């Protein structure tokens, strides 16, 4: 509208601390939601590895675990590398 | 900038959590041995103590389940110098 | 108060009360009741004079003190047991301190001292919730620790507190240092039988607060505080007369009124129990609030105390406080005899 | 035992400047002088500052945890309940604002 | 050896103090349009040793003191807190290196307040005793944002370890990225310290500041060396914060000299803003923190816990 | 149990006899509250770290905070207490005995 | 609960909290997860009536391990014995213990 | 109660790793590659079985 | 001139030149040439406690390297 | 003695709280209690609690502490009697500092005392764990747990502040 932009020119003259204020918070609580790299924030704490990974015992039907470290099944660190 | 210098960072650690996830099994081992013989030592001093003591059993569990339980920092160092319970007690909280 | 930050404290009070009743974890019922002490100082200070100050400062140190003595039976039966699950208690001393604790809450005596006090202190509105709503927490604690609570303990403080709320309403003329005194002893009826059949204690608090509700709302309309000025009453609204005659007829528990359900459901219980002389002893002893309920009557509704010139200019206004439920609750607290097996939805 | 050593030596100091500078005076042997609760009053306003203090520094205390818990799978729910703190922490503000709390005028 | 070093470390923080004194009376005198001491010893170098030496003969001040365990206990106070405030620092390497660091120097300075309060119940007179208070709301107030804008950066760094600040700043100091947190980190520091604008202690609004008023006080000497160790300390504080100096650790006295001339600007700065300003009036250095900075930083510490998650730029733990 | 818990345990008992035996000063009253909350904090922190019960590590933080906040009330309390009289004695705080 | 709001809408307000042997961040253990998870198991169900009589191997155990009452007993024993000998000469440390 | 088993002195002798932390440290990468295999087996056995005692082969 | 000011800085500047120079020499005539060890955390108190018995000489700054393989 | 750092600690802190507890003068109660904490928070640094530790004095002391002295100094004293001046305040005193004495005597002595709890006085180290070596500072874990683990905690303790601020300012008002 313009009511509200002749509002907005009022607060921007007489109170520009709060207006910042107000949108640098605005601006923390709505970014987070659109933006695309805040998935890799929790695809990188999980893979941070502070306890050891216990070995699973191996029945003889676990075709995705890995058997050595080096073997190509299992979660890899290809998108960490190059992110 | 600073994006990306912490994602690095985070790479690093990674690095150095993954060294330390390596040595764990040796650490491990050598930790088990050592814990085992100071019991063992605690135990030979026990039955030399405690050999006229009237009804004493050595070496008697106090919990009635034979699982294995961790030791408290009194049954490892409980006969011992000073010097090592103080360093094995409180040398991590007073380093720096 | 602005009316909304009126509304929001006593939301603030209710929710502290709703923790303590949902919690399964002891600092939750802790912080359930620092919540609700916190929100309640402010509606007895509302009106802002010396007498509302004491009586804030000496519910504070009371309440405060309790708060204290609950988190340490919480913490000795964390050392005794490793949890913090609400249920009983692992350690004798920590259900002692806990009990202990409850009981100065509930103002049980000889933890009573503050009651009487605190409730002349403050307005009448806030009385009523002082003395009902604030029980709920504590009872609710009580209903849930009881298998862990010391038998001779909880009996002991419960003949403490008919006894001294019978003698202590004895020699009273304000109305708000009668239902403090009432409330006391009350109060020993719900922990007496609490150990045999938490259920009746539950009943007991039910109906002794919408009986107490009833008082209150009462008190509030005519905007009585002492005897002398409810013995105007007949002379302004003679049906409110007649009301307060029933609900303190109903009060002392006398048949066939509803008060009369939660004496005799109690007594069941303690004689399945085969605690024949304890039930006696409280039954007898009840006669001391029966005596002073009854003397209020005397003055209020079954004789004619004298009026004053200037009440006659107060029959040309109609009565306009709100008397929310007032019609309901005095029914419940009059003709329910007749419906006591539905106690059994309290199970 | 550092940390300890240090804080003893810090304040052993301190105390000895403390004395010194109280009886290096009395070398001079200066001539003798021979010539000279309750409210304050106190202002509420000084009493409500060190109080907002206190509350905004309790609100502080469970802030101060916010850098480890970063570190967390459950990203969404952190940020969730730092944002609430914080927000919870300007409402004090502002209703402190709107009530006129923050004045000195009397 | 230990010993050695926390010598090394509170004889070197005497004597920086003694001459800042010096240096502030000639920076502010060539901004005057004069030179300062150039009297006492080369260019006044030995003007800080003759005050030093004047003010430890002087006749102590009358009257006497409403407690006398409180009016010792406030210098000592002061001044054991103030040096305390040195050891964690990393100049590259700290004397001790916690764990928890900034917090510890958090802890350690609200203490700090305690020397003010104590002296003012000390001063046996009622106005000096009201303007301590008037101090201590001033100094409570202002570590609120000191608090909060510390926790918004170390968002960026991580962990409460100094030495790690060292670490996240080794491509680019933090002022980049948190100038407005510096500004009012900066300002902050001011009104902590009670320097001017906002050396209200000193000023000509409070009950004492009459020249003609007497109250119990003193020693002058000891709590003036508090208070100028902690401008340099909280200026070798803000130096590391925002403007971190990188590190090589076989070339340690490089990080140290350019560390130590950042501390000096910033320092330099608080005698440069002496120099510029009129005071503040008690109620609007409130204003500034509690409807302005306050406002700003609750609003920024919002941004900063939402800005690394948002672009993926979460700092590691260890 | 340890040594150590012998002697919290008399801190707590000790400010629990100075809370329950006043003197004048509300002040100092509100102080032995306060030490109460203080060996609570240090007996609850003890028994949570030494039993690495992780999770109960904040607990000690929020008995600190709730403990401020009524701390801060009554506080307010005993200054409207010194509005009304000119001093915090509690033997002004009889006006409730009729 | 007085009223198990929790249960019957499913939301874990405070249950995450209660036990040491709930999940903890990162799955560190608390010292007696052992005893406590076997406590627990031996007495589910059944009710606190009769887990008072049949688990109370189990929970002396969990008791044992939480303060560790009987295990400094014996340790106490030891060390009393040892010291009388040592007076009387009657014993020599070994070159550890040293 | 029982008789805690521990086992012998010469049963826990072993030919030790008397290397620093740093060594370790810079070999660790590869270690953890060409060592997987018993390491793996004796971290299985440890979670497995809970008991140090039952691990020492 | 205002470069007179310059000599009271400089004396300033090394007095708090001193403590941060004499720690990093101290700590490295103290752990063999150098950095004093970092252990903010359980697992590095614990290799240096290891490192303090594989040194034999009682100092975790001895270090042994493939010298002691065999 | 170096190995007994935290019962002798705990001796200062009992010594403290009898400090106080025999309520002296307001501003040397304060005083008491300042020590105390700061002693408190010794006794929980020996145990791992490092961040604990510091939020007593950040808080405990730095903010609680320095709001009561605050309101001590306005409201209450603005000088003291002399400490141990008064005859219930020394008569307190001795009596505490006898008791303490008695307690620590007979718990080094017969390595044990019994009062309402059996107390075992072979030294507080005997208890400790004897397995660390993670990454992190489980504390800290703990305590960071609070905006994951803790979403109620945080809404009720978040709201009971609020409250709080409005409470006070109701209180206060005096109209
Ligand atoms: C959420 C779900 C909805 C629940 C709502 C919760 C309450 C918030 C709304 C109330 C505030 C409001 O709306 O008006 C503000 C408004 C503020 O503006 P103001 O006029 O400028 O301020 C005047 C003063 O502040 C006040 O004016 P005053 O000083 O002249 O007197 C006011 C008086 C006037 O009210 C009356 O008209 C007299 C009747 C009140 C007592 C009847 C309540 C029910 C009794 C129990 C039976 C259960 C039903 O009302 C009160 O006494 C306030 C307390 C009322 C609760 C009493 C506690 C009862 C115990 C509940 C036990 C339940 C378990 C049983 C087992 O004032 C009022 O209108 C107050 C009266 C509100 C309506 C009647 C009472 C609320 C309805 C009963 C709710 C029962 C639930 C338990 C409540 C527990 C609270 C601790
Ligand atoms: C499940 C729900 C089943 C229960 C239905 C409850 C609906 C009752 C709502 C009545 C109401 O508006 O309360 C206003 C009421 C104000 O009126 P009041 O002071 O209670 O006295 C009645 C007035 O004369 C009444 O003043 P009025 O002249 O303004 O009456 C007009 C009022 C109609 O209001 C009435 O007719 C009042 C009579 C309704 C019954 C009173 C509630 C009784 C609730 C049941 C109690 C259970 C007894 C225990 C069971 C038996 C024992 C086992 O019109 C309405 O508001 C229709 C209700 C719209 C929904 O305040 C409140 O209840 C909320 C605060
Ligand atoms: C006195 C007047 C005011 C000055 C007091 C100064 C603060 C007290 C010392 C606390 C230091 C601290 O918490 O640092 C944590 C610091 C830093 O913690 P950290 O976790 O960062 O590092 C510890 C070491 N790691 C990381 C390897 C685990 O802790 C230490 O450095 C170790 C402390 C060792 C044990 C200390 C025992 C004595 C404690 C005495 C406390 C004060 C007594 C009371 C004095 C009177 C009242 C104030
Ligand atoms: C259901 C099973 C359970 C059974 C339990 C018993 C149930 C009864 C209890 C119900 C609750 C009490 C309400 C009873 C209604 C009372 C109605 C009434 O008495 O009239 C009021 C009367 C009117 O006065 P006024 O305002 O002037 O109006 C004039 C009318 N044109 O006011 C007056 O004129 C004043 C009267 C003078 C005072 C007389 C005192 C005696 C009153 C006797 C009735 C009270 C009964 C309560 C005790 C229980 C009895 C068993
Ligand atoms: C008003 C504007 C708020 C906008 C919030 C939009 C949230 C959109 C959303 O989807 O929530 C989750 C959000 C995004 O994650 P998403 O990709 O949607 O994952 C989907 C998996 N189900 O998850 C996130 O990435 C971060 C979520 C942050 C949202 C924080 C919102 C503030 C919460 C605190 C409110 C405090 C209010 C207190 C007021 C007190 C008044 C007395
Ligand atoms: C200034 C422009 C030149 C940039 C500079 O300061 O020189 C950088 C030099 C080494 O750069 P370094 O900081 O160690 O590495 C950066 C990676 N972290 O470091 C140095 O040369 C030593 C510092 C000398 C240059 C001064 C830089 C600090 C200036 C701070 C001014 C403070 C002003 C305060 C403002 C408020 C008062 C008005
Ligand atoms: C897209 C563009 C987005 C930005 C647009 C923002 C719109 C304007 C925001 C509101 C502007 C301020 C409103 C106002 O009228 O302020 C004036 C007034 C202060 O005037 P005052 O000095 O007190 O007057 C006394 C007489 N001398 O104000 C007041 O009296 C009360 C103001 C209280 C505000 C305190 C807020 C503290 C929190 C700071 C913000 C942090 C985030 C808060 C959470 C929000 C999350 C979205
Ligand atoms: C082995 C485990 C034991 C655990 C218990 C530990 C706590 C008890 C040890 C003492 C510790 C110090 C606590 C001191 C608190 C009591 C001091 C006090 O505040 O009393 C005030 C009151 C006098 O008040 P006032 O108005 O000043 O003077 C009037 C008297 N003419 O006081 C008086 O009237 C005179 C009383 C002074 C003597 C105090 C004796 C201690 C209090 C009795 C505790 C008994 C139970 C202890 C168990
Ligand atoms: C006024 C302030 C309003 C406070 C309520 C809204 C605040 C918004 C922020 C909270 C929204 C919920 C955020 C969330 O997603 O948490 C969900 C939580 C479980 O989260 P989860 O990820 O599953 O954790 C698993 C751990 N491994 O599951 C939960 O814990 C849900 C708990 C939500 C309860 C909120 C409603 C409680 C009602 C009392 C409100 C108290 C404040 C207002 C009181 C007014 C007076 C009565
Ligand atoms: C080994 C070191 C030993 C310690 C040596 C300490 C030497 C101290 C020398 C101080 C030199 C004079 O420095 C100057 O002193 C006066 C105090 O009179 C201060 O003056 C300031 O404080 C006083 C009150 O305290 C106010 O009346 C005055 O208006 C204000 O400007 C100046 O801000 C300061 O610049």
């Amino acid at each position: 509208a313009e009511r509200v932009a002749a509002f907005l020119k009022n607060v921007w003259a007489k109170e520009p601390v709060l207006v910042a204020s107000f949108a640098i918070a605005g601006l923390a609580v709505i970014l987070p939601t659109l933006s695309p790299y805040t998935k890799y924030s929790l695809m990188i704490n999980r893979a941070t590895p502070y306890n050891y990974p216990v070995p699973l015992r191996d029945d003889g039907n676990m075709p995705d675990v890995p058997s050595h470290p080096q073997d190509p099944q299992g979660p890899s660190l290809e998108w960490l590398k190059r992110l | 900038s600073m994006m990306k210098w912490n994602r690095e960072r985070r790479r690093l650690q990674i690095e150095d959590f993954e060294a330390r996830i390596a040595l764990m099994p040796l650490l491990q081992a050598e930790k088990d041995r050592r814990v085992l013989q100071m019991l063992r030592e605690n135990l030979e001093e026990e039955a030399t103590v405690m050999k006229d003591v009237p009804g004493w059993k050595v070496g008697e569990s106090v919990f009635h389940t034979t699982r294995w339980v961790t030791p408290m920092m009194g049954e490892l160092y409980g006969l011992r110098a000073s010097e090592e319970v103080l360093s094995a007690t409180y040398g991590f909280i007073w380093y720096t | 108060m602005n009316p909304i930050i009126f509304i929001i404290i006593l939301l603030t009070i209710m929710l502290g009360t709703i923790i303590v009743m949902i919690s399964s974890h002891w600092l939750l019922v802790w912080i359930g009741f620092e919540m609700n002490m916190l929100a309640i100082i402010p509606i007895m200070m509302k009106n802002h004079n010396p007498r509302a100050t004491e009586a804030s400062t000496k519910y504070f140190l009371t309440q405060s003190t309790a708060s204290m003595l609950l988190m340490m039976a919480v913490i000795i039966n964390l050392m005794f047991s490793g949890q913090w699950t609400v249920m009983k208690l692992f350690n004798p001393m920590a259900s002692m301190l806990m009990t202990m604790a409850l009981a100065m809450k509930l103002g049980m005596a000889p933890f009573h001292f503050w009651v009487p006090e605190v409730t002349q202190g403050i307005p009448l509105s806030s009385g009523l919730i002082l003395l009902t709503w604030q029980k709920l927490a504590p009872m609710s604690v009580l209903y849930q620790i009881f298998p862990s609570i010391n038998l001779n303990l909880i009996l002991t403080l419960s003949v403490l507190s008919i006894l001294i709320g019978g003698w202590g309403g004895l020699n009273q003329t304000q109305l708000r240092k009668i239902m403090a005194y009432s409330s006391i002893a009350h109060m020993g009826w719900m922990t007496a039988v609490l150990p045999y059949n938490p259920t009746m204690t539950l009943l007991n608090l039910i109906i002794y607060i919408i009986m107490t509700s009833t008082m209150f709302t009462m008190f509030m309309a005519n905007s009585t505080t002492t005897t002398l000025s409810l013995s105007h009453t007949w002379n302004k609204t003679p049906i409110m007369t007649v009301l307060i005659l029933a609900t303190l007829l109903s009060m002392g528990g006398l048949p066939p009124l509803s008060g009369f359900m939660p004496k005799w459901m109690i007594i069941q219980e303690m004689t399945k129990n085969n605690s024949i002389i304890l039930p006696t002893f409280m039954a007898i002893t009840a006669l001391l609030n029966l005596y002073f309920y009854m003397r209020l009557t005397y003055s209020t509704t079954l004789t004619m105390f004298p009026s004053t010139n200037n009440m006659k200019m107060k029959w040309q206004f109609p009565l306009m406080k709100k008397m929310t439920f007032l019609p309901t609750m005095v029914v419940l607290s009059t003709m329910m005899l007749p419906l006591t097996p539905m106690l059994s939805v309290l199970e | 035992m550092n940390l300890m050593l240090a804080l003893l030596t810090n304040f052993t100091l301190a105390t000895l400047l403390v004395i010194i500078a109280f009886w290096l005076p009395q070398l001079n042997v200066y001539s003798e002088k021979t010539s000279p609760s309750a409210r304050l009053p106190f202002s509420m306003k000084f009493f409500l500052v060190a109080i907002t203090f206190l509350l905004f520094d309790l609100e502080i205390a469970l802030l101060l945890p916010l850098p480890w818990a970063s570190q967390t799978a459950n990203l969404n729910t952190m940020l969730t309940m730092a944002l609430f703190l914080i927000i919870l922490l300007a409402v004090s503000l502002a209703y402190e604002w709107t009530q006129k709390g923050l004045e000195w005028t009397e | 050896m230990f010993m050695i070093n926390i010598l090394m470390l509170i004889i070197p923080i005497l004597l920086a103090v003694a001459f800042l004194t010096l240096v502030e009376r000639k920076v502010l005198g060539y901004m005057q349009l004069r030179k300062g001491p150039n009297v006492v010893g080369p260019y006044g170098l030995l003007q800080p040793i003759a005050d030093a030496i004047k003010l430890f003969i002087k006749e102590p001040l009358r009257p006497a003191t409403s407690s006398a365990s409180m009016f010792i206990l406030a210098p000592i106070m002061a001044l054991g807190l103030a040096l305390t405030m040195w050891i964690p620092l990393p100049m590259p390497y700290p004397l001790i290196n916690m764990n928890l660091g900034v917090l510890f120097m958090l802890a350690m300075s609200s203490l700090a307040v305690y020397s003010i309060l104590w002296s003012g119940w000390a001063s046996n007179s009622k106005y000096a005793l009201i303007g301590a208070l008037r101090a201590v709301a001033q100094t409570i107030s202002y570590e609120v944002t000191l608090a909060i804008i510390l926790l918004s950066v170390l968002l960026m760094s991580g962990s409460f370890t100094l030495s790690t600040l060292i670490t996240t700043q080794e491509q680019m100091w933090l002022i980049l990225p948190a100038w407005p947190l510096a500004m009012m980190w900066f300002i902050s520091t001011l009104a902590e310290t009670n320097r001017a604008p906002f050396d209200l202690t000193e000023g000509e609004s409070e009950l004492v500041s009459g020249f003609n008023v007497e109250y119990a006080a003193g020693p002058f000497a000891l709590f003036f060396m508090a208070e100028y160790a902690n401008i340099i300390m909280m200026n070798i504080f803000t130096a590391i914060l925002f403007l971190g100096t990188s590190h090589n650790p076989h070339m340690p006295e490089l990080y140290t000299i350019n560390f130590t001339i950042k501390s000096l600007l910033l320092t330099m700065s608080f005698l440069w803003i002496r120099a510029s300003y009129p005071r503040f009036r008690y109620d609007q250095l409130m204003h500034l923190l509690w409807k302005n900075f306050l406002p700003l930083t609750l609003a920024l510490c919002m941004w900063h816990v939402s800005l690394p998650i948002l672009t993926s730029g979460i700092p590691p733990q260890t | 149990m340890s040594m150590v818990y012998m002697n919290i345990m008399m801190a707590f008992t000790v400010s629990l006899v100075g809370l329950l035996m006043y003197r004048s000063h509300l002040m100092s009253s509100l102080l032995c509250l306060e030490g109460m909350m203080l060996s609570l904090f240090v007996m609850a922190a003890l028994t949570i770290l030494n039993s690495h019960f992780t999770l109960a590590s904040m607990m000690p933080i929020i008995l600190l905070v709730f403990a401020a906040c009524e701390a801060a009330l009554g506080l307010s309390l005993l200054v409207m207490v010194s509005n009304t009289y000119g001093t915090d004695y509690v033997q002004n705080l009889n006006l409730l005995q009729c | 609960p007085f009223f198990d709001v929790q249960k019957r809408l499913g939301v874990d307000l405070d249950r995450w909290m209660t036990i040491q042997s709930a999940e903890q961040p990162h799955k560190i253990p608390s010292r007696c997860h052992a005893f406590e998870k076997e406590w627990i198991e031996c007495a589910h169900g059944i009710g606190s009536i009769r887990a008072e009589k049949e688990c109370k191997i189990e929970f002396e155990d969990f008791r044992e391990c939480l303060l560790r009452q009987k295990t400094m007993k014996r340790l106490h024993a030891i060390r009393r014995q040892r010291e009388k000998l040592i007076k009387e000469g009657k014993y020599t440390p070994p070159p550890h213990h040293s | 109660p029982g008789i805690v088993e521990l086992p012998s002195l010469e049963d826990l002798k072993v030919q030790e790793v008397k290397v620093s932390s740093s060594v370790l440290k810079a070999a660790a990468h590869h270690y953890g590659a060409q060592c997987d295999k018993p390491n793996k087996e004796f971290m299985l056995c440890r979670w497995e079985e809970k008991d140090p005692r039952r691990c020492l082969e | 001139m205002w470069f007179e000011v310059l000599p009271g800085i400089a004396v300033m500047g090394v007095c708090l030149f001193i403590p941060g120079m004499a720690t990093a020499r101290i700590h490295r005539f103290s752990n063999g040439g150098k950095e004093k060890r970092v252990a903010h955390y359980p697992y590095q108190w614990y290799l240096m406690e290891r490192d303090r018995r594989v040194s034999g000489v009682n100092r975790s700054y001895v270090s042994k390297g493939l010298e002691n393989i065999d | 003695m170096m190995l007994y750092i935290v019962f002798i600690l705990s001796v200062i802190f009992v010594m403290g709280f009898v400090g106080f507890s025999s309520k002296p003068s307001p501003i040397y109660g304060g005083l008491g209690l300042i020590v105390s904490g700061g002693v408190g928070c010794g006794i929980v640094l020996n145990f791992g609690g490092s961040f604990l530790g510091l939020m007593v004095f950040l808080i405990y002391l730095g903010g609680m502490m320095v709001v009561f002295g605050y309101t001590t100094a306005m409201a209450t004293e603005q000088y003291p009697e002399i400490w141990l001046s008064n005859k219930a305040v020394l008569g307190a005193f001795v009596t505490g500092l006898l008791m303490e004495f008695f307690m620590v005597y007979y718990v080094l002595k017969d390595k044990e005392v019994e009062v309402v709890f059996e107390f075992n006085g072979l030294g507080d180290w005997v208890i400790y764990d004897t397995g660390d070596s993670g990454f992190f500072s489980e504390e800290a874990m703990g305590i960071a747990a609070l905006y994951s683990y803790g979403t109620w905690l945080v809404i009720v303790t978040g709201w009971s502040l609020l409250i709080g601020v409005v409470v006070i300012m109701e209180i206060t008002r005096g109209n």
